[PDB]
RNA sequence: ACGACCAGGGCUACACACGUGCUACAAUGGCGCAUACAAAGAGAAGCGACCUCGCGAGAGCAAGCGGACCUCAUAAAGUGCGUCGUAGUCCGGAUUGGAGUCUGCAACUCGACUCCAUGAAGUCGGAAUCGCUAGUAAUCGUGGAUCAGAAUGCCACGGUG
RNA sequence: GGGUGAUUAGCUCAGCUGGGAGAGCACCUCCCUACAAGGAGGGGGUCGGCGGUUCGAUCCCGUCAUCACCCACCA
RNA sequence: UCCUCCUAAAGAGUAACGGAGGAGCACGAAGGUUGGCUAAUCCUGGUCGGACAUCAGGAGGUUAGUGCAAUGGCAUAAGCC
């Protein structure tokens, strides 16, 4: 478990290895293989063969994380404390491209009891 | 989304733009429409925005550009 | 190791061009590093401290030993000496071998950061890193990320102020920025 | 005047649940590639071929057709190889950021289309409920109307059965 | 004036060697059909206030606020 | 019944239903010892996060502790190991 970076999955196809553990997308994910001759079948769970071990600092060296969130937060770094749309439904969890709120929103807030 | 390379500003408009910083003198822009942008060749100039209720003066700044007065004067309140 | 040997070298011992002293002896010297790793959720029963000492010694060049409580932790069962947690303080050679590590290869866990405030005050010039977590190291496998554990650090010197400090801050790589 | 001329709002606002439509949780499966067997209809500021460009949406050169002409348009399930094998999955993408396309006097709110990067739920379902008697129930494909620009709702026709 | 005992889910109340909270009945949502009823699913605690003993106190100790009850006791 | 201060007179006992509070059991350890060791409280600063909360640095000092209420020795520690 925990082989390919933060997310929990012990056996994994190796051209989306690399995500939900923020800092590679999903073509990304098969392009960082072929940059290197790194195989792009069959699944892996262990630091074998070179397959992950390779990949450290070619997801580490772009917006990862806290810096990939920061980045995708440049649309409000004008308002940070003007709340004009996007400010106000950034400054408390809230949507943005509109929401149907009358049904379709335990997502946004929590589960149904 | 395709906005690029020069403001879109109606005629009307341009006979203001051209003498904006008389606003120390002159009074506020009264202006209805809503779906309007503010662009930087429009920065010095007052303007004042129907709420649907009355007309409320807008502090505006080249920091804002490319936002609509809907923003500014809310659309569909909500929060 | 090399960057000791760079604190016996390049640190401090020019410091009489911008701080006033009556000796050379009384430049900035680091004395310890106290750490800090808590043992959370596992409090009322707490045996698996030796097991988690153990770890934190493989990035630590110490024997692990089992921090004793202080005036008791709330309501969890704690009574005077309580085994609550592990620091294995950090001397000498002991002290530059883990800033030989951190952050250099023990990295892929890092959050979003590009250099701490060298202006930051205590009154004395004891400074202080925000880490949270051990930060993992990388081996052949692993096969050892299930929670990583906790860290905590801050200095502790022979400086009488912050900007005095300031010059013995110089002992380390860890990104500062004036 | 509550007019309707004009610049503009709201009718896609949610203190909470259900009905409708729909997809996955799959292995009697899904995806890519190949390939068998179609009906019906619409189509002159339309359908737009060949060909070119644009990751693509779309744009350009430009044939024919006004009806059994030429174009939408090689129908998809089905079959065959590979491949997954309880893995909160190649699956599935709510949320969401950017960059392009298109209509329009104007699209952010409350539009469509496309390409990237980022990503939660879903492992099975409570008291209960519904439709068909045969080319029917099942279940995947294909058109039509409205119309500057945009339907998953409405109507209509095939395949296996 | 003197005294006994309590204060926890809306209401009834559990939980004292001193160990970070639980049931019944309501209620809320849903099913059946429209409420009554029947069924199913679900919920959140100023566990009186301030001091003291303690590692930890609604829980042991003091003291005030509150309620219900007892009582105003010889000639 | 035992046990403690003030009142209680610079020798010493000491009244009051005077001012005020406890014990009625524990501890193989806190017992024996050679050696080693040295707070509280207030303040500054906290973390993924707090109903409670980390280890340092600054102030300070027979102000912590001693199985238990109460007082006083106490580092030669009689405090803990």
């Amino acid at each position: 478990a925990r082989i390919a970076g933060i997310n929990i999955p012990d056996h994994k196809h190796a051209v989306i290895a690399l995500t939900s553990i923020y800092g590679v997308g999903k073509t990304r994910s098969k392009a960082i293989l072929a940059a290197a001759g790194i195989a792009e079948d069959v699944k892996i769970s262990e630091l074998s063969e070179g397959q992950i071990d390779t990949l450290r600092d070619e997801v580490a060296k772009f917006v990862v994380e806290g810096d990939l969130r920061r980045e995708i937060s440049m649309s409000i770094k004008r308002l940070m404390d003007l709340g004009c749309y996007r400010g106000l439904r950034h400054r408390r969890g809230l949507p943005v491209r509109g929401q149907r709120t009358k049904t379709n929103a335990r997502t946004r807030k929590g589960p149904r009891k | 989304r395709s906005l690029k390379k020069g403001p879109f500003i109606d005629l009307h408009l341009l006979k203001k733009v051209e003498k904006a910083v008389e606003s120390g003198d002159k009074k506020p822009l009264r202006t209805w429409s809503r779906r309007s942008t503010i662009f930087p060749n429009m920065i010095g100039l007052t303007i004042a925005v129907h709420n649907g209720r009355q007309h409320v003066p807008v502090f505006v700044t080249d920091e804002m550009v490319g936002h609509k007065l809907g923003e500014f004067a809310p659309t569909r309140t909500y929060r | 190791a090399k960057l000791h040997d760079y604190y016996k070298d390049e640190v401090v011992k020019k410091l009489m061009t911008e701080f006033n002293y009556n000796s050379v002896m009384q430049v900035p010297r680091v004395e310890k590093i106290t750490l800090n790793m808590g043992v959370g959720e596992a409090i009322a029963d707490k045996k698996l401290l030796d097991n988690a000492a153990a770890d934190l010694a493989a990035i630590s060049g110490q024997k692990p030993l089992i921090t004793k409580a202080r005036k008791s932790v709330a309501g969890f069962k704690i009574r005077q000496g309580y085994p609550i947690g592990c620091k294995v303080t950090l001397r000498g050679e002991r002290m530059w071998e883990f800033f030989e590590r951190l952050i250099t290869i023990a990295v892929p866990r890092i959050r979003d950061f590009r250099g701490l405030s060298a202006k930051s005050f205590d009154g004395r010039g004891n400074y202080s890193m925000g880490v949270r977590e051990q930060i993992i190291f990388p081996e052949i496998d692993y096969d050892k990320v299930d929670r990583v554990r906790g860290l905590d650090i801050t200095i502790t010197t022979t400086a009488k102020s912050d900007e005095e400090g300031r010059a013995l801050l110089a002992a380390f790589d860890f990104p500062f920025r004036k």
